[PDB]
RNA sequence: UGCAUGCCAGGGGGCGUCCGUGAUUUUUACUGUGACUAAAGAAGCGUGACUAAAGCAGUCAUUUGACUUGAAUUAGAAAG
RNA sequence: GCCAAGCUAAUACAUGAACCAACCGGGUGUUCUCCACGUGAGACGCCCAGCGAAUGAAUGACAGUAAAACCAAUGCCUUGCAGUAACACCCAGCAGUGUUGACUCAAUUCAUUCCGUGCGAAAGCCGGCUUGUU
């Protein structure tokens, strides 16, 4: 059944003494399970990381040219 | 492809006796351009000396002991060209791969802060996907984000350590630039003017320290600074100051001389 | 086996190349597609880098484009009517860029009353069904646009030319743009 | 939109521009969409070529061939192809061990856009392009 | 600290100049500008007046629309004294 | 994150950059400079590998190392 | 040089990951709430909106002259135009600006298409400690 150690339960063979068990693969450990969820929190961390960046750039763009705007203004307004 | 390199055909800058063996370490591809790059393997065992031979040389690389650009670098074939910067933690020497100015790659001595600079000349630059500006530097990194007054030919100061720019250097007159190619390698001067020839090269026209004029291919060049006191980055010894060949060879006379 | 290379041709003198070195891989030519019309089936190829094209051998349905209305659909080929190469790739009914064929015109038909609430007969789009919002939006579209005369006797008829734009040979499609203008009346001309 | 050229369709296909949509940025002086790009160089672009009614697929200005390469100049010496022109380089070349010239002379084949007209004789100024048959490397983008 | 008052959301095409008027019901409302952007500008009496306004205005629903409103620093005696400059050009301009 | 913008005024000329329109439009050879251009080989600077053909080394203190060592410069047709 | 039958692996092969999780757009409903008696506004519902590839449409600039009226719509000013990036809220500057000597190129938006001939976080491995459903 599910939730059952399943290491028990593996085969071993006796030579003439020895216990040759064979070593269990796919078998999901809690170390295993955190290295598998680290890779997901890792991929949206990284896209949220180039959307700040992006929304930073898109600021500095935003700003200077807001600058330009507030400068002639300021120029005919003392005109 | 091609796998080995002849010693013969072996660049000259890397000063490899051709009675020594048939082969020299072929340079992977990389950061830097095979033919204006010095490899790890070369840099750790013919300049440093730290391995007497190849297999020290792989013993000391593959452990992680030499960074280049704040990341180790474990093949010996690693390009490691101009601007460079190689530090050793197990024994702290922190130098900067440059020319000096008989054109050969020169070793100058970094200091801490020193080692987190380096400067990148843009040489393309292009919108990616999603409209986001990129700049393609010399050493083959790509900026995803520049200074939006960024232009082909400017050069980048980088911090290698917190992987971001912190300034820019715009190619105009006036400027102090060094020269990383041709006859006039390792020279530093500063732009008088830059004679713009459509399709043809474009040609730049220095002037040193001393006033000697000399002129070479608008890519050889690499801004340094906004003049020639000011310099972002340390330069040889020589400064860039071509000297005499005649004035230089009766100086060496009478230094041997005078040591005797 | 096939190649692309210039060895086996005359010179502009007229003299005889003489050959020094064996047919490479990289001057290789394949044979042609020959793309006839029918159920679809293609067949991929390999290519230099890795890469595949898609040799397309039968196909009767494509995605066309009409142009002035900026929209495409995806519509079944009906025939293959011209041919500028020559008559015989239209009498075996083969598909190459650049030939005009009959396509079905019952979903250019549909899209028109959609976006301009106009029957062009009078499954079957009700106008009268439409919510007030968008009878509204075809009022503003209608009073811009007028359909061509020439577009329009096709689309009654079912069946509307077209010009493929796509190479069926090398990425396996049909692609193509429905007929306009001068273009039009050119074809229709040799067309009897 | 508009009616049928005669006189520019007799090519048993449709002639027409890749860059427009001829039967709808590029509006030529006659009212007309026309496709005209302008080559670098310091070349001017001819006026048949911005108000003209030819098509040409390998014009270097109403086309996608692109100039890019050496810029040679040459004299006319056969106008017999459609629209291909032969082209005579004459020059002198040194004969080291006798310190004295010879005539030598060069032949190219050269797509001739119908923007020119160039006659035998004249001398124009080429641009080198892709190749655009057996022996064209070049395009006509001057006549002098 | 000011008289003027930021309202929004205030959907002009969707609602008549009287019919904003009734959430500012039992306040002395001097000028009132309604804009594009889906917001009006509201000049009240005193700055108390418009205080006490805004402490239970933020966050209540007006016309399907949750309110949002907060102290405008613009004042209403720089219109006036803008105004008639703008007004003598607007003369002079006739002048010309 | 308006955390931004301006603070001698003026006219008048001087320039950089890009585009448009205009000279009843001037090149080529030669020659002077400059640019670009792998080594090996050739020429050549320096250097007592005991000399030399070579090689690009080594030298000097006596040191837990100096020389911020050296390995310089040229020519290399024609065409571009 | 070779069959046939029995076992058993994977970073071989195949399959497959909703919520967490955003920004932005297009097409629609005989959907409702308001305004005017329709270039109306706003909610909610539905269909789609990733990289790359295909066809089509549009962008990829400007740079050869100075002022007035009139109509319609809409911005503001007040109850007539001074003057002002643009945008009908939730972003009051979240690109009005790619590059080249030159592009049908880079990149972006819209419509439709991809059918094996693309796209896993290898459903992978090993280390340290503090020994950790982040
Ligand atoms: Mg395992
Ligand atoms: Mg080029
Ligand atoms: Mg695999
Ligand atoms: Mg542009
Ligand atoms: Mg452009």
């Amino acid at each position: 059944s599910r939730t059952e150690d399943v290491r028990k339960y593996v085969v071993r063979r006796r030579v003439v003494d020895r216990l040759k068990a064979p070593k269990i693969q796919r078998l999901i450990t809690p170390r295993v399970k955190a290295r598998r969820a680290k890779k997901a929190k890792d991929a949206i961390a990284k896209v949220r990381a180039s959307a700040a960046e992006r929304r930073e750039y898109l600021r500095l763009i935003a700003s200077n040219r807001r600058a330009l705007r507030q400068r002639d203004h300021s120029k005919k307004h003392t005109r | 492809a091609k796998k080995h390199l002849k010693r013969l055909y072996a660049p000259k800058d890397w000063m490899l006796s051709k009675l020594t063996g048939v082969f020299a370490p072929r340079p992977r591809p990389g950061p830097h351009k095979l033919r204006e790059c010095l490899p790890l393997l070369v840099i750790i065992r013919n300049r440093l000396k730290y391995a007497l031979n190849a297999r020290e040389g792989e013993m000391i690389l593959r452990q992680g002991l030499v960074h280049v650009d704040n990341h180790p670098r474990r093949d010996g074939k690693y390009p490691a060209g101009f601007m460079d910067v190689v530090e050793i933690p197990k024994t702290g020497d922190r130098f900067r791969l440059m020319y000096d100015v008989k054109g050969r790659f020169a070793l100058v001595n970094l200091s801490e802060a020193e080692a987190q600079i380096k400067l990148m000349k843009v040489v393309n630059l292009y919108t990616a996907t999603g409209r986001v500006p990129v700049a393609v530097t010399h050493d083959g990194h790509r900026i995803r984000y520049p200074d939006p007054h960024t232009s082909i030919g400017d050069t980048i100061v980088y911090n290698v350590k917190e992987k971001k720019c912190v300034d820019l250097i715009k190619n105009r007159q006036g400027k102090a630039v060094i020269v990383t190619g041709g006859a006039n390698r390792g020279r530093i001067g500063e732009i008088v003017k830059v004679e713009c020839h459509p399709g043809a090269f474009n040609i730049a026209h220095l002037k040193d320290a001393s006033g000697a004029e000399f002129a070479t291919r608008a890519a050889n060049i690499f801004v340094i600074g906004k003049d020639l006191n000011n310099l972002q980055v340390t330069v040889p010894k020589q400064q860039g100051l071509r000297m005499n060949v005649i004035q230089e060879r009766e100086e060496r006379l009478i230094a041997a001389e005078a040591r005797k | 086996g096939i190649v692309r290379s210039r060895l086996h041709k005359r010179k502009i003198t007229g003299g005889k190349t003489k050959i020094h070195r064996k047919r490479m891989k990289a001057e290789l030519g394949r044979l042609p597609a020959n793309t006839r019309l029918g159920a679809r089936r293609v067949s991929p190829v390999r290519a230099r880098g890795g890469n595949f094209k898609i040799r397309a051998l039968r196909l009767d349905t494509g995605n066309f484009a009409w142009a002035s209305e900026a929209i495409a659909h995806r519509v079944r080929l009906l025939d293959v009517v011209y041919n500028a190469t020559s008559n015989e790739l239209v009498r075996t009914k083969t598909l190459v860029k650049n030939c005009i064929v009959a396509v079905d015109a019952a979903p250019f038909k549909r899209w028109y009353a959609k976006h301009y609430g106009i029957d062009l007969d009078a499954d079957k789009y009700d106008v009268n069904k439409a919510s007030p919002k968008l009878q509204r939006e075809w009022t503003r579209r209608r009073r811009n646009h007028r359909v061509e005369k020439a577009i329009a006797d096709q689309l009654r008829e079912g069946r509307v030319l077209a010009r493929i734009t796509s190479r069926p040979g090398q990425s396996g499609r049909a692609d193509g743009i429905l007929l306009e203008g001068a273009e039009l009346q050119f074809y229709l001309k040799r067309l009897e | 939109a508009h009616a049928v050229d005669a006189t520019i369709q007799h090519e048993k296909a449709y002639q027409r521009q890749t860059a427009v949509n001829e039967n709808m940025k590029h509006v030529n002086k006659s009212g007309h969409i026309r496709y005209s790009k302008k080559i670098g160089l310091g070349f001017k672009t001819p006026a048949k070529a911005l108000n003209g009614k030819y098509i040409d697929r390998k014009c270097p200005f109403t086309s996608n061939v692109v100039i890019r390469g050496r810029i040679l100049r040459g004299v006319v010496h056969s106008t017999k192809m459609h629209r291909t022109i032969i082209i005579r380089r004459n020059y002198l070349h040194f004969i080291k061990k006798y310190q004295r010239y010879q005539k030598r002379h060069k032949s190219l084949a050269v797509h001739c856009s119908p923007a020119f007209d160039p006659k035998q004789g004249d001398e124009v100024v080429i641009g080198q392009c892709r190749p655009l048959s057996k022996t064209i490397r070049y395009n006509v983008l001057e006549v002098v | 600290n000011s008289s003027c008052v930021f309202v929004s959301p205030i959907f002009r095409p969707s609602t008549t100049k009287a019919q904003v008027m009734e959430l500012f019901a039992g306040v002395k409302v001097q000028r009132l500008r309604m804009y594009r952007q889906n917001f009006a500008y509201a000049y009240l009496d005193s700055p108390a007046a418009a205080k006490k306004f805004v402490e239970e205005k933020n966050g209540t629903e007006f016309r399907g629309h949750t309110l949002r409103v907060a102290l405008s620093a613009r004042s209403l005696e720089k219109l006036r004294a803008r105004q008639e400059a703008a007004n003598v050009v607007i003369a002079a301009h006739r002048h010309y």
